[PDB]
């Protein structure tokens, strides 16, 4: 929550439709938490059998 | 004093007066120093217990006493936010005012001696001026002489020197203005300024009712006179829509020939610098200086009446570029200074198609903020802000 | 004192030192009644 | 939770309109012509029921 | 270290005689000036030693 | 039986679709039923 | 160096406003009676709540807020009420105050609205204005209210629930003869209501030498007191303020010697 | 409660008087009115009429703080006439307009009784 | 309003709004997550202008007859928990009303609002320092505890809870409620990014009115827009100003591309407006017109939950500790 490398806090172009690009919370968190965007879905898991 | 304590005045003293509410309530010309704000800020006050201690802060670090800063030699505290752009109009050469509203003006002067200045038209009826009212809070008897913000670099050239048909050249003769009008260059805080001139000369205790008697009288002018912003000060005539529409239409133009140049190599690298370089260099130099004259094209079609211009040429808030950002162009965004990447393989979003290296499809918005911005110049709009807003969260720690 | 049952609303005097239950209902959550010393307000 | 009996702004009394107003939606009214056969001519009074969310109606649902 | 007995309480500590609230503009007022409630005001003392010149006040 | 320009009310009803039957909170009740 | 001959000039009359004109005056005893229509005129409204039994789904300073803001019929009889504070009485009595008494039960099934048709008073010069119905509180089968309340007497500087009107208009000069106000664009403006220009024109010739006149006014009322009695109680009530000062002027510079 | 209560506003307290009189050292024929519990209502009614006197060289008002109740007048005049006279001169011309606009309105009003039309 | 059965909750910190409203210029994406039912906002008549100097730097000026009407009032819910325990054979507690002779540790204050019990009936006026709850502990006579309030509460006690926890230890559980009225350190926001704090309050015959009496509720420094630009903070009050005017309820959806500024003014200069928001206002200190003309219009503004009645405190000679003699808190 304190280390000031950049790459895992900048907005990457892969979040497109599955993150929300504009919220997120200033000070030392900046965008260590995010919330999912409206329609976005995670998968539940099934067998390859 | 203030969260943060940085410089010594960070740490000033006050003097009590008790009012109804429960906040804590002080001037404007004084957030300066502590660097605040009025959204949900807060400070903190000691109370010196002793009497020893009440004369050291007294004649140590009373707010009068620390005008001027010993860090760059130039005052601290100038006149603020919404004083500045009313001094600005308060001062131009056609302002007239009645009896009455003399009269009303002179009831808020600290420091007046009680004699009326005979007006400047006797007849057909007496009217003073905006320069004659204020030659009365200008304190003993000071010289100085600036500039204003648009004062023409070619008018010292010829003739009119010390006429200035725009009503520049700022000349304070004998503790009176003479001619010119007053902006952050001549009332602000920057050395040479009018309250420099009038600590170093007068003292520290005639300084602090300049600045009172400033604000008071021009506040209760500014209720007269009003100040606002709409949309209507932020929208453009018909004829500049079509000139930026054309410029626009031939940039975009000019990156495709550089395009399709290079995809024969036809390209030179230049000493020093790969072919990825060179051509990325000329195409930001296209786009570069092509924004530019789309934002000459939209400030020399505002009026004089716009309230955007009033708030950049007086110095109280803004800048420019936010003018032609609002009318003409949003621009061209860029994280870790350089232009858009390729998030995906060899693309930006899956909307394009491989390595497509046009303006639009690497980060260029060409809207207003007025028309508003596509789905695709809304991410990379996110992109650009969302660094800006990181390298803020670092700086305070390193610093500190 | 008069405890109200969170349930059945039926008041029921419970004495001190005392288990918490209601009676025809079985309950063990209680609302103490409102109080009948008066306090006036201000249409202001 | 329940309307105003006075407009914000001006001080007109709105507090007996709701239900008149639901009664012209009721049979073919728009929202801008109910506005006007209630007398409501100023924007400042047209909000107050153009904007107005009922929460009463869903607390009497809990029973006392 | 800090927040032991030689870093966090030899020259850093808490005071007494001390107030904090929000702030909020006022045009009115001289910039050698501050504007305190009242509450705060009927709280902070100041030990006023007593002499022939203000024994009735 | 193609759908031009009617379109900015066709797009909003399919959404409307995939609210009534989802819901925004999906994504915890589904995977501790698993 | 003496006063001036105002002429009024009353365009429209209903029960609930009032349009006129006042002509040859100045500007700042036009708008110094356009203050008092709102702060200072005197009206009933009630000001002690007190609540025997409330099990409504509001808590009991939500009630007690939506009762003060009922206007109360206060036409003739607040000329003979004195402010509780001047009476010799104690803290209430009937030459200062109005009690009002309201008790529902809620016993069917089906809801049911709490009207103001439930304030019962007792003297019957002043009731709510019932002669639709402010809805206060519905309640559900089991529920019920019961309180008492008085109305005392002030205007509109203590609390906006004392004031008689509803918004009130004002305006001089409708073309810009004056140019006290400066348009960029003078074309782009709607012709005011009482202007007398052509339908090509925007602003009338500027004039030098001119002085405001001929204000318009338009009085709406909430419902207490009529649209014209709104008017006559200011003038008189502004009157009887100069006509105070001048007594302790005088009773100034007489104790100078 | 750090909230003052609404009656403040309007309400003389017991030791305070309503007005108050100060002499301007630094000009002749100066003067200097304090009223108190007074707002703009009352401060700008005095001022425009005395202006319309020819015998008044200034005459100006202010309220020093919007959220403490009082006013301040100030006034000069002619070395032949006194600061008090003008003053007290000014509010019989009021009381004389008020009056007598209060008849002209109490008769137009009764002048549609039933309608002139 | 948080949720619709806030009635039988005993949450701490609860804050509920009297009167909300829901939008006059919505999303299209808002009907699925339910804020017409459950709103958290206003909507007021905004003036962008310079006024008296009082909402420079990031604050509002709003009227105060308009306060007094409902405008922006709330509550504020609070929960205490007290558990009677045996720790200890003689260390037990238990409910009761600590009388001066037999008990010894209590402090001077009042102990007459409690009833026989030890709690409170709900229906009372407690104030700050003003004992709630009696709980006596008996010595190896009787050594009594309690739980008092915080300092300046000024409270009504809402209703009293008894019943046995996850085990068999009586506890009881006890609300109370107070309601706040806005004033001058109250902080507001709207819907695009601007925090200010509430600078004064004038009555409704000082506010600036129009040619029909229509006097805003909240005035804002036009300085706040030109440094970080939200364009659509002046959109919102123009599309607003039509849907009061017509009766709709206007459309914001982000990429909509079917409404631009020109197909809402020329919407607007049908019902007799200037095209542009703009109007003429006139002076309510001395009537006179204003010679610019104010952008005036209807916006959503919502009130945040830092209240100025909790951030104020100060010490002046206080307790202080036993170990190392330094200042402490009480
Ligand atoms: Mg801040
Ligand atoms: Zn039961
Ligand atoms: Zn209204
Ligand atoms: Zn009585």
């Amino acid at each position: 929550r304190d280390g000031k490398l950049a790459k895992p806090r900048q907005l990457h172009n892969t979040l497109w439709g599955m993150v929300c690009p504009a919220e997120t919370p200033e000070g030392h968190a900046v965008g260590l938490v995010k919330n999912l965007a409206l329609m976005a879905y995670i998968s539940v898991g099934s067998q390859p059998s | 004093n203030r969260q943060p304590t940085l410089h010594k005045m960070s740490m000033m003293g006050h003097r009590v007066r008790i009012l109804p509410w429960s906040t804590f309530r002080l001037n404007l010309s004084v957030t300066t120093p502590y660097n605040a704000d009025f959204d949900g800020d807060e400070m903190n006050l000691h109370l010196p217990q002793s009497l020893e201690t009440r004369a050291e802060i007294q004649e140590l670090a009373m707010v009068p006493r620390m005008i001027v800063t010993p860090q760059s030699n130039r005052p601290v505290m100038g006149i603020v936010q919404d004083t500045l752009t009313a001094v600005r109009k308060f001062t131009k050469r056609d302002v007239f005012l009645e009896r009455g509203e003399v009269m009303n003006l002179l009831m808020f002067l600290s420091t007046w001696d009680g004699k009326v200045p005979q007006p400047a038209i006797l007849k057909p009826r007496p009217l003073w001026t905006g320069k004659q009212i204020f030659s009365l809070i200008i304190p003993g008897h000071i010289n100085c002489i600036r500039t204003h913000s648009t004062h023409p670099d070619d008018e010292d050239s010829g003739p009119y020197k010390h006429i200035s048909p725009g009503d520049t050249k700022v000349v304070v003769e004998n503790g009176e203005l003479i001619m010119g009008i007053l902006c952050k260059k001549s009332l602000g805080t920057s050395a040479g300024s009018l309250v420099h001139i009038s600590y170093l000369e007068m003292g520290h205790d005639i300084t602090r009712l300049f600045y009172s008697n400033i604000q008071t009288v021009i506040n209760n002018w500014l209720l007269i006179e009003g100040h606002t912003i709409g949309i209507g000060d932020s929208i453009a005539d018909s004829k500049t829509y079509q000139d930026i529409q054309n410029t626009i239409k031939k940039a975009k133009q000019d990156v495709i020939e550089v395009i399709e140049k290079a995809h024969n190599n036809e390209l030179e690298p230049t000493p020093g610098n790969t072919l990825r370089q060179t051509f990325e260099n000329q195409v930001n130099r296209i786009l570069n200086d092509a924004r530019d004259k789309t934002g000459s094209s939209a400030q020399k079609s505002l009026s004089e009446y716009n309230n955007f211009k009033s708030m950049v040429v007086s110095g109280a808030k803004g800048s420019k570029i936010n003018i032609s950002q609002v009318i003409a162009v949003v621009g061209q965004q860029n994280v870790e200074g350089k232009r858009i990447p390729f998030g995906f393989k060899h693309r930006t979003l899956p909307h394009f198609i491989k390595d497509d290296y046009g303006p639009e499809s690497r980060g260029f918005v060409e809207n207003s903020y007025l028309a508003g911005l596509t789905p695709t110049e809304f991410f990379f709009h996110a992109m650009g802000g969302r660094e800006g807003l990181i390298d803020t969260a670092v700086k305070t720690a390193e610093t500190g | 004192m008069i405890y109200i049952c969170g349930e059945c609303h039926t008041e029921n005097e419970i004495k001190s030192r005392d288990p918490i239950r209601c009676r025809e209902c079985g309950y063990r959550i209680m609302y103490k009644k409102r109080t009948k010393r008066l306090v006036v307000f201000d249409a202001r | 939770m329940i309307i105003p009996v006075r407009c914000f702004t001006c001080g007109k009394i709105v507090g007996n309109k709701w239900e008149a107003y639901l009664g012209l939606l009721q049979a073919e009214y728009t929202e801008g012509d109910a506005l006007d056969a209630l007398g409501l001519k100023r924007y400042c009074c047209r909000r107050m029921l153009l904007a107005h969310v009922d929460l009463i109606e869903k607390l009497l649902n809990y029973a006392p | 270290g800090k927040e032991g007995r030689v870093r966090g309480n030899l020259m850093g500590k808490r005071v007494d005689f001390s107030a904090r609230t929000v702030i909020t503009p006022d045009p009115n007022l001289s910039i050698d000036q501050v504007g305190v409630p009242r509450s705060i005001a009927a709280n902070m003392t100041f030990a006023e030693i007593v002499t022939p010149f203000n024994i009735d006040r | 039986e193609i759908t031009p320009d009617l379109w900015q009310e066709a797009c909003w009803i399919v959404i409307s679709s995939y609210f009534d039957e989802k819901g925004l909170v999906r994504q915890q009740l589904d995977s501790f039923d698993e | 160096p003496y006063a001036n001959q105002p002429t009024v000039r009353i365009t429209e009359l209903t029960d609930e406003n009032v349009k006129f004109i006042i002509e040859n005056t100045d500007l700042a005893v036009a708008n110094s009676i356009r203050r008092v229509f709102i702060a200072e005129v005197p009206i009933i409204a009630i000001d002690w709540v007190q609540i025997d039994a409330n099990s409504s789904v509001l808590h009991d300073e939500f009630i007690a807020h939506r009762l003060g803001l009922i206007p109360l019929t206060s036409d003739d009889i607040v000329d003979k009420l004195q402010y509780s504070r001047d009476c010799t009485c104690e803290e209430f009595c009937p030459e200062c105050s109005v009690e009002f008494t309201l008790d529902v039960r809620c016993n069917e099934d089906q809801t049911r609205h709490v009207t103001s048709r439930d304030l019962i008073s007792n003297s019957p010069r002043v009731i709510p204005v019932t002669s639709d119905d402010i809805l206060i509180v519905k309640l559900r089968k089991g529920q019920e209210l019961r309180l008492r309340a008085y109305a005392k007497k002030g205007f509109g500087k203590e609390h906006a629930k004392w004031n008689p009107t509803a918004g009130v208009a004002f305006e001089y000069d409708p073309d810009n003869a004056l140019r006290h106000t400066v348009y960029p664009k003078p074309e782009e403006w709607p012709k005011s209501e009482y202007s007398e220009l052509d339908e090509d024109e925007s602003q009338a010739p500027y004039d030098p030498n001119g002085k405001p006149e001929r204000f318009y006014y338009n009085v709406e009322s909430c419902g207490s007191l009529r649209p014209e009695t709104i008017v006559l109680s200011a003038l008189s009530g502004l009157k009887k303020k100069l006509s105070d000062l001048q007594t302790q002027l005088s009773h100034e510079i007489q104790s100078d010697v | 409660m750090n909230a003052p209560p609404a009656f403040e506003s309007f309400l003389l307290f017991e030791g305070e008087k309503k007005i108050t009189i100060n002499k301007d050292t630094k000009v002749p024929n100066a003067c200097l009115f304090t009223i108190n519990k007074e707002d703009h209502t009352l401060g700008n009614i005095i001022k425009s009429q005395l202006l319309k006197d020819p015998q008044v060289l200034f005459a100006g008002y202010k309220v020093p703080h919007p959220l403490e109740h009082k006013i301040i007048i100030r006034v000069q005049t002619t070395p032949d006439y006194s600061p008090q006279e003008a003053f007290t001169n000014a509010i019989t011309d009021l009381i004389s307009e008020l009056s007598l606009l209060e008849e002209r309105f109490r008769v137009a009003i009764k002048d549609k009784q039933e309608g002139i039309e | 309003v948080y949720i619709t059965n806030f009635h039988v909750r005993m949450d701490t910190l609860a804050h509920v709004l009297y009167y909300p409203q829901k939008p006059l210029v919505t999303t299209r994406s808002m009907e699925y997550l339910r804020f017409r039912e459950l709103p958290a906002g206003i909507n007021s008549i905004v003036a962008i202008a310079s006024y008296t100097g009082y909402n420079q730097e990031d604050s509002v000026i709003m009227n105060r007859s308009a306060v007094d009407r409902g405008f922006f009032r709330s509550v504020f819910y609070r929960s205490y928990k007290e558990q009677e325990s045996k720790k200890g054979f003689d260390q037990e507690e238990v409910f009761e009303k600590p009388t001066r002779e037999t008990c010894q540790g209590m402090r001077h204050a009042i102990y007459d609002k409690l009833d026989d019990d030890g709690l409170i009936a709900p229906g009372v006026r407690v104030s700050g320092d003003d004992v709630i709850i009696g709980k006596t502990v008996t010595l190896p006579t009787k050594r009594d505890c309690s739980t008092f309030l915080r300092t300046s509460e000024t409270g009504i006690v809402d209703q009293v809870m008894v019943t046995l926890n996850q085990e068999g230890y009586k506890f009881c559980k006890i609300r109370v409620r107070s309601v706040r009225i806005p004033q001058i350190g109250d902080k507001f926001a709207s819907r695009h990014g601007q925090k200010g704090t509430c600078g004064i309050q004038y009555r409704q015959e000082d506010m600036p009115f129009t040619c029909e009496g229509i006097t805003p509720d909240i005035i804002i420094n036009p300085h706040a827009i030109p440094s970080r630009m939200t364009i659509g903070h002046l959109i919102e009050c123009l599309q607003g100003k039509v849907s009061a005017n017509k009766g709709e309820i206007g459309d914001a959806t982000p990429f909509n591309d079917a409404v631009n500024v020109q197909k809402i003014s020329n919407l607007l200069s049908d019902y007799g407006y200037h095209l542009r928001g703009n109007e003429v206002l006139y002076n309510g200190f001395t009537g006179r017109k204003i010679t610019s003309q104010i952008f005036i219009g209807p916006t959503y503004y919502q009130r945040l939950k830092h209240m100025v009645d909790d951030k104020i405190h100060s010490r002046a000679r206080g307790p202080i500790q036993i170990l190392n003699r330094q200042p402490m808190e009480g």
